[PDB]
């Protein structure tokens, strides 16, 4: 069984001074439309959304950004727009704190449907998103990092030292989530994205190559950068042939956590890529080959409502156990492939 | 817009 989340309450946070910005409230609505259309929905078992408590926040984030972003929720527009300007790339409503709460336990309660045995992999359309979140800031259109915070809610219900992977494949390199784990060799964190030497988002070479992990952490942080390149299916295909999966193989994750944006996509505004629909089921079809096909998408990025709405469909399609639908890279893939395959053959025998 | 994600 595949259970998928999905709650319209979620659609309340939004943008009271840019209607057109891209974290539009639509996106969740326009997916689970979609999922609708397709026929995908009625196959699922659907997970009910609730609220993270404060509890579970401060598994990744600290107290006081807790109680910043919670505090929001009675702020008047003025210092929700001074508030909001704190941090890189955030726009704040007095809905966004119960909308990042309803986010993150949605995914929750869909972790513990499938470590519960009552679904065997999930999908959660939710909003806003979480990967560039940090523990003790917001970021990039992110409050609380969802898809860390699930690790860790997944391992408080199993065993503290569960080992979990997280595929990145929004086009956006999850620099919050490379942090809260950077030192975890519990949870090991796989991101592809667009890196330009620092001039794409989040424009810090902490998403360079040769950011492997810290201490115990070393080799469990395996950053796949993008440069000089539209990159799509061949490119992906080829970092998860030569990289995420052999790595992937022998981490021997008892959970899949994606975090999974959808603005590498053909038409997306932001990530200029051209991954197919097609492209992530593949993906997709290939980490149901992990954790006895115990996988958890979350919705992150991904702002081409069409575009995100039919990747997202083919990826639950996957799930469902349909089959997969029906060329050389770009050199500069090669280059960056070769690269990870350089820095993590020390620690990865899969590589050697 | 110096909006570091949005590139405006
Ligand atoms: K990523
Ligand atoms: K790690
Ligand atoms: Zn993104």
């Amino acid at each position: 069984i595949t259970g998928l989340v999905y709650d319209q309450r979620m659609m309340l946070h939004h943008n009271m001074w840019d209607s057109h910005h891209p974290e539009l409230p639509q996106r969740i609505s326009r997916i689970f439309s979609r999922h609708e259309e397709l026929r995908l929905l009625s196959r699922c078992h659907r997970i009910p959304a609730r609220l993270a408590t404060e509890e579970e926040l401060a598994l990744c984030h600290s107290s006081k950004h807790i109680s910043i972003i919670k505090s929001s929720e009675h702020m008047k527009p003025r210092d929700l727009n001074r508030l909001g300007d704190e941090y890189n790339s955030i726009f704040i409503s007095n809905e966004s704190y119960t909308c990042a709460l309803l986010a993150a336990g949605s995914c929750f309660n869909s972790a513990q449907a499938i470590l519960t045995g009552q679904v065997r992999n999930a999908v959660a359309i939710v909003r806003p998103p979480g990967h560039h979140a940090e523990k003790d800031t917001a970021c990039g259109f992110c409050f609380f990092n969802t898809a860390a915070l699930t690790a860790r809610y997944a391992q408080s219900i199993t065993r503290e030292s569960l080992r979990v992977l997280i595929v990145d494949w929004d086009v956006h390199h999850g620099n919050g989530t490379q942090h809260i784990f950077e030192e975890d060799d519990s949870v090991l964190y796989i991101s592809l994205h667009r890196y330009e030497d620092g001039a794409f988002f989040p424009n810090s070479e902490d998403a360079n190559y040769d950011k492997v992990g810290l201490g115990k952490g070393r080799g469990y942080n395996v950053n796949i950068p993008w440069n000089g390149g539209k990159m799509g299916d061949p490119e992906y295909m080829a970092a998860f042939h030569h990289l995420v999966m052999p790595i992937a193989r022998e981490f021997a994750p008892e959970l899949v956590l994606v975090s999974a944006g959808f603005d590498a996509a053909r038409g997306d505004p932001l990530g200029g890529f051209q991954v197919t629909p097609e492209g992530y089921a593949h993906l997709t079809h290939q980490l149901m080959s992990l954790a006895a096909g115990r996988v958890l998408i979350i919705l992150e990025g991904g702002y081409n409502l069409t575009s995100i709405s039919e990747s997202m469909s083919m990826c639950t399609s996957m799930l469902l156990g349909d089959s997969p639908p029906s060329t050389p890279l770009k050199t500069s893939a090669t280059v960056s492939i070769n690269n990870v395959l350089r820095a993590h053959a020390p620690f990865w025998s899969s590589l050697r | 817009x110096x909006d570091x994600x949005f590139x405006k």
